[PDB]
């Protein structure tokens, strides 16, 4: 049973590690949307102030 | 905490099987990995808990 037990551990720790990468990329990509969402706010002011 | 708690289970589970291996030497039932090898795995698993 040590082989089957240790076998799943390799895929277990590997699967959990993959979740972190996919989650970090999601948070990393989310940071881009957070920044871009901020530039749009300041960007609209450049158009509003230009219209005023 | 996942790998940490899992590391403790692998250590505890290894120590449980380690004691069973010692009983085989007293009663002489089959053969396999010595007790020194099983205890070494528990040590690596124990240190793995501290890292996680």
């Amino acid at each position: 049973t040590q082989g089957y037990q240790d076998g799943f551990e390799k895929q277990y720790v590997a699967y959990m590690e993959q979740n972190d990468r996919l989650h970090d990329i999601a948070v990393s990509d989310n940071n881009a949307s957070y920044s871009q969402a901020m530039w749009i706010l300041v960007g609209v002011m450049i158009v509003v102030l230009a219209v005023i | 905490l996942n790998g940490s708690w899992v590391a403790l289970l692998q250590t505890r589970n290894t120590l449980n099987r380690a004691g069973i291996r010692y009983m085989m030497d007293q009663n002489n039932i089959g053969s396999g990995s010595t007790v020194a090898e099983l205890m070494e795995s528990a040590s690596i698993s124990l240190k793995q808990a501290e890292k996680n």
